[PDB]
RNA sequence: AGCAUAAGCAGGA
RNA sequence: UCCUUGCUAC
């Protein structure tokens, strides 16, 4: 039983891979069985303590928690694929028989009249005007004939990238030439941008209640017993009845319908360029309506791997004057005039080429899950309240409780805007939704390091006299991942403003 | 008006407003292209952490060997991490460990460990994650790589009769003694391979890019072992698993919350009139480049000093297989011209000949690694990469935490894979500097580098351990992943109940308050309805499946007995997450509906919940057009043979079919056995028994020839 | 008359040339590593491929001869239910599934269905007959235990159950005769009075035996009493910040 | 062009 | 040298 197969190359291998003061495994095994320790251990340890030169850094005496380094360079552009704050939709009553997205597209060609949708071939600003003009005329006469398939022209062959691929040549034939086709490789990285100024107005825009009502397609409430199910049904009805009306839900519905339609078109028809509308569905005065925000165009997605980055060309509708700092990646054209009753304002057609992938199609088309952490946060607050008081105080506690947010701009110090607890849900859904959009590497690393700083602020709140070992390398790890994501730079700045407001009470910080 | 979402933390804790700071509602970052640079950074960074140049030549391998223990060239930058271990110091720590609890401690844990190894079957190696097949040199699941290994054994010399762990390990070592090993390449040609090349191929570890790691800015390369390393690592993980289950300062198996209350309370009951406590949250950095398997070899030689003669040599082979591993270096890089028009591909073989087509960083990392490169691989001999020994390094941490120097100032704590919590007790602050620098001294000698950037401390309980931020009284829960609520995707019947099971197990283990439970239940209901195109009957949806339901709803009497897959409403709730939807609704169904749904004469199911919507979607289309066509046909053969086994032993998927004779002889002997038992109390007919006997004898003569 | 069919299948499979190198060259236990040969990597995105599967017109593989016995080629307005593309198995649509469920044949099998699932109908029968009360809103929480969670009446420990189903269903290749048989052997007699004549297959029978005999003991956070009846009422009864219990009987 | 971030996708048989 | 085609319902 107790016999292992003593092979030859394994014992000649085990004898070769012992530590250096030993010759064979036999000498090591005979030394390890007869080992007794000594007190040269403490001498070696203290001889390691002396050659160290390491001091710990308190905070009450060297409160060097300086504000973070936001880059002072060119402003970070608008990087989301669709338009949030500047959108314009045409409405019609929803037909149930005409419910496929291409039929919505046709019925909006008769509803939102594209005959008045003339564009001049000279844009206001941007890069490529004639290609977008001929593509918009070509796709508009494509919708006019009631079929969504672009015949091959020069404009679509230039815009959605066809034939724009390097020749992947394997190393079986290379046919080297003397001083001709000198080849090598080089990488660059990512360029650095600055603090966005448009981001606050879209934060306050998105949680403002929009009269078009329910946007997100939720489901039915199950029946309840005399259990705790009254608590769950009540929290879901109040929180859901608050968040269904806001302008964040319009964008969640816009991503679900538009990117879900692009997802089924990317499965069914690779190798053919389709036309997908950009639309929502919401209840106007009880009459169910569907909207129309733009026209999106696919780019022959042969999704082989989980990547693929197929090219979507988006024509968008807006009714505001553009901005070369915010709308930097667009190619802003015009549209015409729209009667807007309280007189007849302008209408700007926008253009942009962009790209998607298989994974972000799977993650954007299921953004309804952003409702899941939000309520969790809210409910934790409520539960801890009754856990401190041992009495059913939930309904009036969502009414007589304030929650700080949103200090003003000229002053910050102890000038805060408290709201009710229930309206708090609005703000929270917005930030969860922004984590769905702006997710990068930079946002991940930034979120770890901000959890460290939040631990420092909690130690300051209760006077526990925290300490650090190396602040310089700490800030040299946090400042590496603030480059060009708008959410990362915005949240770093608001973290600094938390340090400015919190500096008025507890002393571990700077100005 | 500005806006700031952090201001809630001005009058709250980090146990309620800490779920807000995780970006878990968005996509994890994936990797793109070759993974050569990350592997070069791993290996070259390990050799930079060797702190030596003591190289020793080799007789087996054609490459030089650098030593990693007791050979230190002490730099002045000692705050930089070292990867050099002193073995007398660490054996003094293990001897200091066994003098704390019991006397025959390691003998007890080793006798239980070998007691569980001797009753272990080798098919347990198929119940694991993906492994590396060196036959075709790819990544495959465990059962395919095991059967390709046994296929190479039975094709090379003889057959296999093992059916245990120990005889399979002995079979692998016997395969090391063979002069030539033969297998099958692709269209199934039969090739051979030498002896030194088989050693170079049995010790190959395949590296790739770790995809989907929430919380880092730069990517990292994860590594997967072969099949000749997995049983030995299974043995060592059983040994260290028993040791860690016996200890009282570890947090791997799991309660992890009772232990911290007992050590915070039990060490807060041990203060004098002037002493105090400081807890320090730490994080060990470069954990996979500073754990050498040579100290593992010495320590595992120390634990089993009085166990056996089998276990003493069987727990000393995986460290010897980790001191001489190769590393696959990915798949190369790509060159292109000035116009960015033609882009040639250079694989990992010809990277040495095309050395002068690289960058500055690639030539730096490649010239710190050049005399250790083979043709395809590299020879690392001191690293402990990801997907390896994870319960033994925790024993190193508990050894660093049980140090005794002889005042009355000391420390305790709790250790995990690479996250420690250190509790210190002393009297004044410069003595706290003395004790903490003594802790960085003992960890620094043994090979454990605390990161000075990610570590901090406080006086009472305000620490952090495995991403659960413990404040002074309360504890926050783990921020779980969101897509795990909907990952079934097989059926209209095994989705909604599986989602209720995931909601239930996340309600019991984690917090998951009732409002989040009802919301997550309703969102999973909506993604189910959007997936399979079924909406309720009173909705206005008019597609190809609601036209039939809306046309035929007048036949169904009790309308709220319909299934959710047939346009029914919701009756499950938080208090019904263990009762499936079908079994909850069979008290209300119409008899025509219920007898029509659950009919086993259905064209879809024929050829845990009730099986009546269970269909199978069609297969793919490019699986029979590539050069790997016939391999698909190969699995068909296995299925056919398994079906024949299921035709004989009528209860075989219940009990595990052990045995070591053959599969065909048990079939034929079984048909003769039940032919005799059903003969004498039963059959009785000469033409049937003689015809069955004639078919068994003809099939046996056909099988033997 | 099954052994003649088994002889025809065994001679039929030894008729093949390269299949004779497969059997009588491995071992019995290799059946396990013959069962698993999934050459796909992980099926890493199942719901993604499920929605892409359900986006087509004919996603399902369905039998022909059962569906041509009763079903209809197209429904009353353009709804396709059938194909002619390909073993003789025909692609189909889930509109044929719901068309089967509303306009198909029916067979009374409620006794077999209400007898296979006795554990689950026992769970619903115990769930309907309980009464609740008010909440508490108090701090609560306790350690993790190993608790048996099912109200069985036999309480075996996953070692007498496998050996029990070997010595009830098919005894020709059961086990070596152990010491655990004798007294429970009397119960074996009772089991041979139950599972002798049924239309239930032996995999479904060996499934349904282990749900009246096995108290599922798991490692769960428990609090209050540790009665085995109230362990689905563990996730129903209390969490971390709240608690509801007023069960009288 | 663009997506993207330390290296890829922007067809292939 | 050559460019096959899948039919979309929140």
């Amino acid at each position: 039983e107790l016999e292992m197969y003593k092979s030859k190359l394994f014992i000649a291998m085990r004898d070769e891979s012992v530590p250096l003061p030993y010759i064979n495994y036999e000498h090591l095994r005979t030394r390890c069985e007869t080992f007794k320790r000594n007190q040269a251990e403490c001498e070696a340890k203290v001889a390691d303590v002396a050659s160290r030169l390491k001091i710990k850094l308190e905070h009450l005496e060297e409160n060097k928690l300086r504000p973070l380094e936001i880059p002072k360079e060119k402003e970070a552009p608008y990087t989301h694929k669709f338009l949030m704050k500047d959108a314009w939709f045409f409405a019609k009553p929803h037909d149930s028989e005409r419910a496929q997205p291409q039929q919505i597209l046709y019925d909006f060609f008769e509803a939102a009249n594209m005959g008045f949708m003339t564009t001049s071939p000279k844009p206001i600003f941007g890069k490529q005007g004639l290609m977008y003009h001929s593509l918009w005329g070509q796709t508009k006469r494509a919708i006019k004939d009631k079929r969504n398939e672009l015949e091959p022209s020069e404009q679509r062959d230039f815009l959605c990238g066809i034939g724009r691929a390097s020749k992947k040549i394997q190393e079986d034939k290379w046919q080297e030439s003397r001083e001709e086709e000198f080849k090598q490789e080089e990488t660059k990285g990512a360029a650095k941008r600055g603090f966005p100024t448009w981001f606050n107005e879209e934060w306050l825009w998105a949680m403002r209640d929009s009269k078009i009502g329910d946007w997100i397609p939720m489901a039915e409430m199950p029946p309840c017993k005399n259990e705790m199910e009254d608590y769950a049904k009540k929290m879901c009805e109040e929180l859901e009845s608050k968040i269904q009306g806001t302008n964040c839900a319009r964008e969640m519905s816009k991503l679900i319908h538009t990117i879900g339609s692009l997802h089924t078109e990317c499965r069914n028809f690779p190798g053919k360029v389709k036309i997908v509308p950009i639309y929502c569905r919401g209840t106007l005065r009880g009459e169910s309506t569907d909207c129309l925000f733009g026209i999106a165009i696919k780019g022959k997605s042969h999704l082989n791997k989980d990547d693929g980055m197929y090219t979507v060309v988006t024509f968008e509708f807006s009714t505001e004057e553009p901005n070369p700092s915010k709308h930097e990646k667009y190619t802003v054209f015009e549209a015409g005039t729209v009667p807007v009753e309280a007189k007849e304002k302008k209408l700007f057609l926008y253009c942009r080429t962009t790209g998607m992938s298989k994974l972000k199609n799977d993650w954007f088309s299921k953004c309804r899950r952003c409702l899941i952490p939000t309520m969790e946060t809210v409910e934790q607050i409520v539960l801890k309240e009754c856990a401190l008081k041992e009495e059913n105080r939930v309904s009036e506690m969502l009414e007589n409780k304030r929650a700080w947010i949103a200090h003003e701009n000229g002053e910050n110090l102890t000038r805060l805007v408290s709201t009710k607890l229930k309206d708090l849900c609005r703000m929270l859904i917005v930030t969860q939704f922004y984590y769905c959009i702006y997710n990068d590497n930079q946002l991940e690393g930034f979120c770890n390091e901000q959890k460290k700083f939040l631990m420092f602020l909690q130690a300051d709140k209760d006077s526990k006299s925290a300490f650090t070992f190396n602040q310089k390398g700490l800030y040299e790890k946090i400042e590496e991942c603030i480059v060009s994501n708008p959410l990362c730079i915005f949240l770093a700045d608001r973290l600094n403003k938390l340090f400015l407001v919190a500096k008025s009470n507890g002393a571990k910080y700077f100005e | 008006m500005e806006i700031n979402p952090y201001l809630l933390m001005l009058n709250n804790d980090i146990t309620s407003m800490i779920s807000l700071t995780y970006p878990y509602t968005g996509a994890p970052p994936m990797s793109h292209g070759t993974s050569t640079k990350y592997s070069m950074e791993t290996v070259s960074r390990t050799y930079s952490y060797s702190r030596t140049k003591k190289e020793v030549p080799s007789g087996i391998f054609p490459i030089e060997r650098r030593k990693f223990c007791n050979t230190i060239e002490d730099k002045e930058n000692l705050e930089k991490p070292n990867g050099n271990v002193d073995i007398n110091f660490m054996l003094s720590l293990a001897e200091m460990l066994e003098e704390k609890m019991g006397k025959g401690f390691f003998k007890f844990c080793a006798n239980e460990a070998e007691a569980e190894i001797l009753k272990m079957h080798f098919s347990k190696l198929t119940e694991g994650r993906q492994t590396y097949d060196w036959t075709s040199e790819r990544n495959m699941p465990a059962a395919t790589a095991l059967q390709l290994t046994v296929d190479a054994i039975q094709e090379t010399q003889g057959t296999f009769k093992g059916t245990t762990m120990v005889e399979y390990c002995n079979k692998i070592l016997e395969m090391m003694d063979w002069p030539e090993v033969k297998f099958k390449k692709v269209t199934l040609m039969i090739t051979k391979i030498g002896r030194e090349e088989f050693i170079k191929r049995i010790c190959t570890i395949n590296t790739m890019a770790k995809d989907g790691e929430r919380g880092k800015y730069k990517r990292r390369a994860i590594a997967t072992p072969g099949m000749g390393i997995r049983p030995f690592s299974k043995i060592v993980e059983t040994l260290a698993q028993k040791i860690c289950e016996r200890l009282a300062e570890s947090g791997l198996p799991v309660e992890k919350k009772a232990k911290l209350k007992t050590t915070v309370s039990s060490t807060n009951s041990k203060l004098q009139e002037g002493q105090f406590m400081v807890n320090i949250t730490g994080d060990n950095s470069k954990w996979n480049e500073c754990q050498q398997p040579e100290a593992y070899l010495a320590m595992l030689a120390y634990i089993t000093k009085d166990s056996s003669n089998l276990m003493k040599d069987l727990c000393s082979v995986a460290p010897t297989l980790f001191c001489n591993k190769y590393v696959k270096m990915g798949q190369g890089f790509r060159a292109k011209n000035k116009r960015k028009t033609k882009e040639i591909v250079i694989p990992a073989k010809k990277m040495k000949e095309r050395k002068e087509l690289m960058n500055a960083e690639w030539r730096d990392l490649f010239e710190t690694i050049e005399p250790y490169m083979d043709g395809e691989c590299c020879f690392l001999g001191g690293g402990m990469l990801m997907g390896m020994f994870n319960m033994l390094s925790t024993v190193f941490g508990v050894m660093t935490l049980n140090y005794r120097e002889e005042r009355n100032c000391y420390w305790t704590g709790l250790q995990s894979s690479d996250d420690f919590v250190l509790f210190c007790i002393s009297r004044t602050w410069p003595e706290m500097e003395m004790t903490i620098l003594k802790f960085i001294a003992v960890c620094k000698l043994m090979g454990i580098n605390m990161s000075l950037e990610k570590s901090y401390g406080c006086l009472p309980e305000l620490f952090e351990f495995t991403s659960m931020f413990f404040s002074g009284d309360f504890v926050s829960n783990i921020a779980l992943e969101l897509p795990a609520f909907t990952t079934a995707g097989m059926n209209e019947g095994t989705d909604f109940t599986a989602a209720m099971s995931v909601i239930r197990t996340n309600m019991i283990n984690n917090g998951l308050s009732p409002g989040t439970a009802l919301m997550a239940l309703r969102i999973c209901l909506q993604e189910f309805r959007a997936t399979y195109r079924v909406h309720p009957y009173d909705s206005g949806v008019k597609n190809h499946r609601m036209k039939i339901i809306r046309k035929f709803i007048e036949t169904i009497e009790n309308k709220d007995g319909l299934l959710i897959s047939d346009g029914g409403k919701l009756m499950n709730n938080i208090s019904s997450l263990h009762i499936p939807e079908e079994i909850l609704k069979e008290d209300l169904m119409d008899p025509s509906y219920r007898n029509r749904v659950f009919n086993p004469r259905n064209p879809f199911t024929q050829f845990a919940v009730v099986s009546t919507h269970s269909f199978r979607t069609r297969s793919n289309r490019t699986l029979l057009n590539t050069d790997m066509r016939a391999m698909a046909l190969e699995e068909k053969r296995y299925q056919v043979v398994c079906n024949m086994y299921r035709s004989v032993f009528e209860s075989a998927d219940v009990n595990t079919p052990i045995g070591s004779m053959s599969m065909g002889e048990a079939i034929e002997a079984k048909i003769l056995d039940r032919a005799r038992t059903q003969f004498e109390n039963g059959i009785i007919g000469g033409e049937e028994y003689s015809e069955i006997k004639r078919l068994i004898e003809d099939a046996k003569r056909q099988r033997l020839s | 008359s099954l052994l003649l069919t088994l002889a025809k299948e065994y001679a039929n499979l030894t008729k093949d040339k390269k299949s004779c190198k497969l059997l009588s060259q491995g071992t019995v236990s290799s059946y396990t590593t013959f069962k698993k040969w999934t050459t796909s990597r992980k099926e890493k995105n199942p719901s993604l491929r499920m929605r892409w599967a359900m986006g087509s017109k004919f996603p399902i593989m369905a039998n022909r001869e059962i569906l041509e016995e009763a079903g209809i080629p197209e429904q009353w307005e353009g709804i396709d239910l059938w194909s002619k593309k390909d073993l003789g198995m025909v692609l189909a649509s889930p509109a044929a599934i719901t068309y089967w469920n509303f306009c198909g044949p029916g067979v009374d099998n409620s006794s077999v269905i209400k007898d296979v699932y006795k554990a689950k109908f026992m769970k619903k029968e115990r769930w309907r007959e309980t009464l609740w009360g008010p909440m508490n809103f108090e701090l609560v929480g306790k350690q993790r235990r190993v608790v048996e969670t099912q109200p069985v009446e036999i309480k075996l420990n996953q070692k007498e159950i496998k050996e029990l189903t070997m010595w009830v269903l098919f005894e020709d290749e059961a086990n070596l005769a152990s010491k655990f048989i004798q007294e429970n052997f009397s119960l074996v007699l009772s089991l041979r009075e139950l599972y002798k004549g049924k239309a239930v297959n032996k995999d479904v029978a060996a499934f349904m035996i282990a749900h009246q005999f096995s108290p599922e003991k798991r490692f769960l956070p428990t609090f209050g009493p540790i009665r085995p009846e109230r362990m689905e009422l563990l996730h129903c009864l209390g969490g971390d910040f709240w608690k509801i219990e007023a069960v009288t009987a």
